């Protein structure tokens, strides 16, 4: 269960590194780059934990 | 096996007998030992039991806000030290009754109590600072105290019989009693930090940070020393897995 | 679905995440009433145990410390007389606390700490005396077990009395003696809304018993039959007929309290009635019988309904003819 | 033609078909509180002795096993001193539960078994002692004998006052000391019937009694009258003058009940007024006379009528002039 | 002229004239804690002392029938041991009885009627110890003395309060714990005259208490001025000023009673006014001060008036302006 | 700025220059309830042990003026077996009245008036068995130590239910047993001035509880949200928002109280809400979940409020819509 757990948390973070590195200039034409790293930091933690 | 003797009865009828000084006996030590022991048993265990185990199965005991008084790592460290020397006060007891003849009972009870006596000293140091109340453990203060003038006297009356350091039990009487002075850490959880009782203001320490129900239940680096070891938490978690899935 | 308090009288409750355990320890007395009986008799005779083994080692270090333990008797009197053991400064424990007093083993008037430890074992054995058969005797004589005699209906009914819808239940007692000043607070429990928006989950509001001055005043004699008569300030006034059935929210409890006459302390029964145990149209047959010039009652037709004709809509629906 | 409860006080009730025997073994001990006193002595000195017989029977044992009752004894110590019978260990199991201890039999510390024995009988004689001593103080002091000391009228009477008809009687309490918040509740029992049909044979509904506040609390230091204003409330308000004959359902009882001021412990006196006992047109003397400083009350004089005019109709057709 | 009840609390009647002594013996228990403090040390040292005597009888004629009180010992066991006198049966009795036991004198197993006598002295004992211990512990914790320390005004006076004349009066509580659930029962007794010609001596007609919800329900911890909003429905309505006089038939008694906190048993407070302890015009000095972050009460000014202007005439005529 | 009653229930009054202490001696039991612990403590150690000194005084005394101190034994028998000191006459004295007994000292027959000091030992001895550990055990067994279990909200609170703006409050019980008959006395203290010039410092008026009968009376098992509707009776009709500051003379305190279904003694439990402890505009969370089929309470989110909207003026202005 644990193990399990860890890696359906795992794979979001690496989706939105593919997400952020494909969209660079389209996120950097928005304004909405803190949003973007506070859903890291919220992806970051649940992997984490 | 025997009349179990306190002292032996080694027809001689003489380790009972106490003509020519009234510590003197070197049995009388032994059993001055034994007072602070079955004093924190039969004090320590209406406390507990009406505080712990007088709730019901239906009520619930908080689940947060587990604050530490300080010296708590020392005082777990030197715990399972005392744990330690007292387990081989009793294997010293084993090897020296057996020598001779039927049972002097004055070399297990002393440290049978005594080691009764620590672990209910550290389960009532848990329960105490479990529910945070530091208005107790002056018994425990002047169980420490107690431990520590009875265990002096024996060390003096082990240097008066000028029994030096080839003897074991000399040694590990001064380990104990070493020992026994740092556990008064009471004396540091009184005063400079945490003025429960004889100090005229309280000083009034804050509950940690992430305990007060903010959805962390992670419950290591807060929980003692033990089971920071041996992970008391996490069984908990291996429990409530079972019967149920673990979701985010 | 989840009953607020049983049948039986037992209230569902959990009490969970209480904090403080400081406020449970300025009061050992009714914590020490409250246990089960196996960890009464326990307390009871480990407090009794502990008190004579630990004057049973006060007792071993005084004639341990006088040298009476050693049988070397060329001429001088002992503090007490004939312990050479452990086990007979126990027995002189025994002895002493209790106030047996054999005299085998007895205090001389060398030793002044012996007279001042058999002082304060004197004082101690009179104080756990008075506090542990007290506690005894106050765990024996509580009134909670007095509900048990109480009885209530299995199913509360609604009828008509009177023009006007009521919420009948039979309550009887199966005692000879009496029971002093008995009131009825009967609560109608349900989750409920505010207009305001606030809601809570068990709002125990009131309904008022029907009795004739209005002061809940019972005399519990021959069964009776409490009735609460629906009313529009009764929150009973818009409950339909088809309302009645398993997962609804309405829980009708009775409480029934008063002083006992024979014991004198005061009683409390409970009990509830859910939407499956109410039932709708019917109502009690008389019990109550005559026969050599006095009045019987049958307790085997005691929870016995009728199914009288009866409007099949709400209250609310009854008061516009 | 048959009482519901006698002018003694006690209740014409039968409890006949109770099922359950299940619900009286949960409560012993206000059963054991519930009986007469022959039955209470008996229980009290067969549980004594039942005590006393099975710990001799245990202490016989020990010294049978221990060959203590063989006289043959080389230099070996007893487990009891100078048990040689059945009847001395019963002297024994006797010295120890009471804690006499006369010292001829004492324990000596040979036998660990008979110290085991000797803690459990002084366990079981504590609890035996504290259960049975608060039990017999709480069989002479419960309260419903102090319903002896307040008497009521043999006659209750109803007359004009104030242009309404009230129906008055006459309370009286016979001791120097008082009793505490004493309240009221009379009711009127009958069997009616409903408007849809419901017959109830005893309905015991409730008259309010006339205060000043409403609340009933009176303060018997004085032979008071009691009296209710039949209203059209009340369910005396279509009583006839002619209605006050043998075999005619109507009784009122009348309940009192408050704490005594000196045992602190709640009483209740009740008694009835049947049909036959309420006299019409009469009114109470006044007993309060006046001599040396002191109010003086005449119980000779107590239920004495004096016969006035009254209109002989009911308090309906009084209402319309 | 005479005092129903006076200032200290006592009731000043006489009850004269009680036929019925056979009422009285019913009630053994109460009329046992109803005597003065000498008779209840007289009974109590009388039925120990009487118990001691006749168990002393019996042995001395167990002892006698034996032949044990002649002292022609060939080889045969006594009944009882070193019984030569009465006195000493009557030491016996006393060893036996409050369980000294000394063990000169001891119970041997030869007579089995010793045995007998034995057994029921100790069960009579067990008795007589529960009876007499519990009566005198139930007669040193009444609360009647209770109301020494609860104090009332010299003078309860008549002022203008809201608009409207109020009674008014105060009560302290001189103790630091306090009393629970403390109603007021104010009763103006006098005698009155029925329209329909019925006079009674001392009705006690109730006047209520304003509180606020209307139940008379205080909390005792200043000392309160507890007042009576004299109303067209109070019969203190038509009371002149030019009424309080002596010789005039106007007494109002106040009943203050509730359960003592600490002893937990219920006690009760009366006093009296009379038409000249009842002042006009005057109200009461505010007697709560405040210093160092607590309020403070000064009852040396408890009673102390002031005087205000008050228009001096009845309370009808206050009421058309 | 000053509380009248602090948060834990102590009341803060001085009860300065009361005159008399002629009162308080005629009451020395409820005086002896009252005090501290090692004060009872120490009067009770000191009555047992000046009671076991002055009988030790006169059997001193008996065997001095007998002759039985001095040790020229010719025939003549003692008074009191083997005594030869003070301390063996002490020893004699605490083996009497105790009764513990052991028989190396005991009465014989000679001395009559060692036979009338026994019987008065034995007397005042069983009296101050009876006093002293009834009164150890009405000390232990007091009812204001449960007032630590039944906890209160830190912040009552005002917010609006049905239209009108309630005063709200949440008291709850931490026991599993119950409480019976449990009533609430909210009254609202203050200094106020009547129209006609009357200024009372603490004026205790009543607020009623709304619970739907009127009749003060709850059910404490889940803790309840007990309201008090704000109406123009009540005297919260004209309090605005913005007077819920510090020095603001305004202080409503809460009076619970009732008896405990375990020790069958009344309890009392009183707490106080000051200006700055009532939250204008806030509701209490529901803190009722449900789950196994039972309902739960969470006693950490026990005083939590959430801000609701509420229109920020008086409840006056409210009532114009």
């Amino acid at each position: 269960d644990l193990q399990q757990l860890d890696d359906t948390t795992q794979l979001p973070l690496l989706s939105h590194f593919a997400e952020t590195v494909e969209g660079l200039t389209t996120i950097r034409a928005f304004r909405y780059e803190a949003r973007f790293q506070q859903k890291l930091l919220e992806y970051t933690d649940s992997n984490n934990i | 096996m025997g009349p179990l003797a306190f002292c032996g009865s080694e027809n001689h009828s003489a380790a009972y007998r106490v003509d020519q000084g009234v510590l003197n006996n070197g049995c009388f030590v032994d059993a001055l030992n034994v007072v602070p022991h079955v004093f924190l048993l039969f004090i320590t265990f209406p406390i507990l039991f009406i505080g712990w185990g007088s709730q019901s199965s239906k009520v619930h005991i908080h689940h947060s806000t587990w604050l530490h008084f300080p010296g708590h790592n020392l005082r777990w460290i030197l715990t399972f030290m005392l744990l330690f020397v007292l387990v081989c006060e009793i294997a010293e007891g084993i090897l020296s009754d057996g020598v001779t003849e039927s049972h002097h009972l004055h070399l297990y009870m002393p440290a049978g109590m005594a080691f009764m006596a620590a672990v209910t000293s550290v389960v009532y140091y848990h329960n105490i600072e479990t529910s945070n109340f530091p208005k107790l453990l002056i018994a425990l203060l002047v169980y420490w105290t107690l431990a520590f003038i009875t265990k002096t006297i024996k060390f003096v009356k082990f240097l008066d019989h000028a029994i030096g350091f080839s003897q074991l039990r000399f040694c590990l009487t001064g380990l104990l009693v070493i020992l026994y002075g740092m556990l008064l850490l009471v004396e540091v959880n009184v005063i400079r930090v945490r003025r429960y009782i004889f100090f005229k203001t309280p000083r009034e320490v804050k509950p940690p940070e992430d305990l007060q129900d903010l959805g962390v239940r992670f419950l290591q680096p807060f929980v003692n020393l033990l089971s920071k070891g041996t992970y008391w938490w996490m069984n908990a978690f291996i429990k409530t897995a079972h019967k149920k899935p673990i979701d985010l | 679905r989840a009953r607020f308090v049983s049948k039986k009288g037992n209230c569902n409750v959990a009490h969970k995440n209480i904090r403080e355990q400081g406020r449970f320890l300025q009061d050992v007395f009714t914590t020490l009433v409250d246990l089960k009986w196996p960890h009464t008799l326990l307390i009871f005779t480990m407090s009794f145990l502990c008190s004579w083994l630990l004057f049973a080692m006060a007792w071993w270090l005084i004639a341990f410390a006088h040298g009476d333990l050693a049988p070397s008797e060329g001429t001088a009197e002992p503090c007490v007389t004939s312990i050479h053991s452990f086990s007979s400064a126990f027995l002189f424990s025994i002895e002493v606390q209790v106030t047996i007093g054999f005299g085998g083993r007895m205090v001389t008037e060398e030793c002044p700490l012996a007279i001042l430890i058999l002082i304060v074992q004197n004082i101690v054995g009179l104080m756990i005396n008075a506090i542990m058969l007290g506690s005894i005797f106050m765990k024996t004589a509580q009134a909670h077990r007095r509900a048990e005699t109480l009885i209530f209906s299995k199913h509360a009914v609604i009828a008509l009395r009177h023009g006007r819808l009521c919420f009948m239940l039979r309550v009887g007692d199966l005692r000879k003696s009496m029971i002093i000043s008995a009131t009825i607070h009967m609560q109608v429990v349900r989750k409920t809304t505010s207009p305001e928006g606030e809601v809570v989950p068990l709002h125990q509001v009131d309904i008022p018993m029907e009795n004739g001055v209005g002061g809940n005043s019972i005399f519990l004699v021959a069964p009776l039959i409490i009735y609460h008569v629906i009313d529009a300030n009764s929150p009973l006034y818009d409950l339909a007929p088809s309302d009645l059935h398993h997962h609804q929210d309405l829980e009708i409890i009775v409480i029934l309290e008063g002083v006992v006459e024979t014991t004198g302390i005061t009683t409390q029964a409970r009990t509830s009635y859910l939407a499956d145990e109410i039932l709708w149209g019917q109502r009690f047959v008389p019990i109550v019988a005559e026969e050599d010039g006095r009045y019987s009652v049958d307790y085997s037709k005691f929870d016995n309904t009728v199914k009288v004709p009866t409007p099949l809509c709400t209250a609310r629906q009854l008061d516009e003819d």
